[PDB]
Formats: structure tokens, C-alpha cells, sequence
């Protein structure tokens, strides 16, 4: 006797992570996110004298 | 002759300017006009390092 097989096959996978961290000292770095863009207009667009 | 050359060349480049340094169009001109050559003490400026050896 003869015998032939044909195992066709496929997979799939879709991982996802959403890890958030909360170190303490990030708010220290986040104190001046808008300050250095707001005084940029003082540096380049407004008369910095009385 | 060439030592007189060197004296004349030495006193011809012995002249002195006070360079103002700022981004150009009308920030620091009003400063020097109304407050340096008119002799004025107590000139007020912005905190933007504007004379921190500028």
C-alpha cells in the first residue's frame, strides 16, 4: 500500500502591550514644557526693555 | 623707515568700538540711543540674557 498526506497549515498572532510607568521625577521635567516656548516669544518678538 | 612704518601701523589699528550683539531689527537700537550715548544710568532690560556678556 501507498499513502500520501498533505497537511496545509497557517497561523496568526496579534500581541499588544500598553505599559505605563509613573516615575516620580517626570513632573519635575514636565514643569516647564510650555515655559520655554512661551518666553521664546519674549526672546524673539517683543521689546525686552522698558 | 620701517620702524616708522610699524609705529604708524600700530596706531592706525589702535581704535576701539563697543559691539552690540542682538537679533537685528529694532531690539537693541532703542537701548543704545536713549540709554548709552545719551549717558543714562539705570537702563532696564528683559531677562533674556540681554547683557549677560552679550
Amino acid at each position: 500500500q501507498n499513502a500520501k498526506r498533505n497537511q496545509n497549515q497557517k497561523g496568526n498572532a496579534k500581541g499588544t502591550q500598553f505599559t505605563k510607568q509613573y516615575l516620580i521625577d517626570n513632573i519635575d521635567k514636565a514643569y516647564d514644557l510650555r515655559k520655554k516656548i512661551l518666553n521664546e516669544f519674549d526672546k524673539k518678538c517683543f521689546l525686552q526693555i522698558w | 623707515a620701517e620702524v616708522a612704518l610699524s609705529r604708524f601701523s600700530l596706531i592706525m589699528q589702535a581704535k576701539f568700538s563697543k559691539i552690540f550683539k542682538s537679533e537685528i531689527n529694532d531690539e537693541s537700537i532703542n537701548q543704545l540711543v536713549s540709554e548709552i550715548y545719551n549717558g543714562a544710568p539705570f537702563v532696564k532690560m528683559s531677562p533674556m540674557f540681554n547683557a549677560d556678556d552679550d
